[PDB]
């Protein structure tokens, strides 16, 4: 998935 | 979130705010067109792992799907560091604070291709909230409008920006502004914006300029966030 | 700055540009590009009846014309689009779906359409929303700056003007002029598209180009 | 410019 998709959950 | 006070949510705005980061400037150097990109680009890239936080802590943010969060942000980043870096060098006329240790004038934007251009834009936006007299709780509820705005039309979004404009209201009407100078100062602040997305889109091809010419290389997440455009 | 908001709306209702008429891909945009030319040269007449615009100078006048003329004829595309979902009337003999489209601009205006509709506007909205973005959209790029924004805060008088004698209360009067204005940021980025768009037609050179609008272009 | 003389 895209970075941002990863970093909106951790 | 459409159950705060304008209270309510101007501490949440002004509590979700992020901090201001550092750059890597490293004095010893002169500068080079690649070395003030690379500034400028890395700081952005450690400023968005901050902006997503500040999203989510933004009212009616997390309600959103995750692919419709991501939707939001990829059109509206760039604006929010903008307005960012417009707020912060409102009290240093002639120059951008893109860092503490980053404080530069017009002169030294000319060391990157195309840069001076967007810089004197930037200049000109701070110089118009200095003679506004933009206050920092105006400031975070445009902010949030950005964020919630740019991507929309590309009714839960919509009566969350209704609540925030209530809340410009609210604010207005509090410092004492008549009725009729609330309605005319919401729509100089508003008017803003739409020069706010022209810095946008003009920085973006910047970046995409810098890319395709291999000045700098940009991080993963700045790649991701400039194909989505 | 004297006029009334009643005279105001019908001044600028008054000054309202006619609507005129105009596949491959050269072609079309053949068409819309012979099009927009036909349109600048009612803008310019327009612009000229909008109260305010010509007690600036002339360099002024241009520069702002030079910065939101697409933006101006982006608006009112969707304008006449409204009442047509999920097609552009680019002219009465000219209606377009998206499937014919280019399309990442389409879509845009598109659902700009769809939002007019959504919020009902009112044509004497449209013609305020029009002026105010020829009078803003060049205005941050002292005395001259100072009479464009009290025009701009007459037309924001005259929006409220017209949101109270539809009957809205004081909050809707305020949410309804934010949500107009807001739009207006989705315009000046559809007009950064198009000027793009517009930009590689010239470079590519195959599509026919008025000398009117290599100007504009080379002013962006 | 043209748009001079059309104003
Ligand atoms: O909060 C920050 C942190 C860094 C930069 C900025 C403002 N960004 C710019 N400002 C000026 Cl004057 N010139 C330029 S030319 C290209 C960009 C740019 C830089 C990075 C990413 C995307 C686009 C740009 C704000
Ligand atoms: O009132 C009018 C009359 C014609 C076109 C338009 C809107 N213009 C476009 N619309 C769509 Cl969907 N796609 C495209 S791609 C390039 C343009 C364009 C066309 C002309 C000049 C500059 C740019 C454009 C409004």
């Amino acid at each position: 998935h895209k970075i941002l998709h990863r970093l909106l959950q951790d | 979130a459409l159950s705060l006070t304008a209270d309510q949510m101007v501490s949440a705005l002004l509590d979700a705010e992020p901090p201001i980061l550092y750059s890597e400037y490293d004095p010893t150097r002169p500068f080079s067109e690649a070395s003030m990109m690379g500034l400028l680009t890395n700081l952005a890239d450690r400023e968005l792992v901050h902006m997503i936080n500040w999203a989510k802590r933004v009212p009616g943010f997390v309600d959103l799907t995750l692919h419709d969060q991501v939707h939001l942000l990829e059109c509206a980043w760039l604006e929010i560091l903008m307005i960012g870096l417009v707020w912060r060098s409102m009290e240093h006329p002639g120059k951008l604070l893109f860092a503490p240790n980053l404080l530069l004038d017009r002169n030294q934007g000319k060391c990157v291709e195309g840069m001076v251009e967007i810089f004197d834009m930037l200049l000109a936006t701070s110089s118009r909230f200095r003679m506004m007299n933009l206050q920092g709780e105006e400031f975070v509820c445009l902010k949030s409008i950005i964020l919630l705005n740019s991507g929309v039309y590309t009714d839960h979004i919509h009566r969350v920006l209704d609540k925030i404009t209530d809340t410009l209201i609210h604010l207005m009407a509090k410092a004492g502004l008549t009725l009729q100078q609330q309605h005319q100062r919401l729509a100089q602040l508003l008017l803003i914006l739409s020069h706010i997305r022209h810095m946008s889109n003009k920085g973006m091809e910047h970046l995409y300029s810098m890319k395709c010419k291999n000045v700098v290389p940009l991080s993963d997440l700045l790649l991701e966030m400039l194909d989505a455009h």
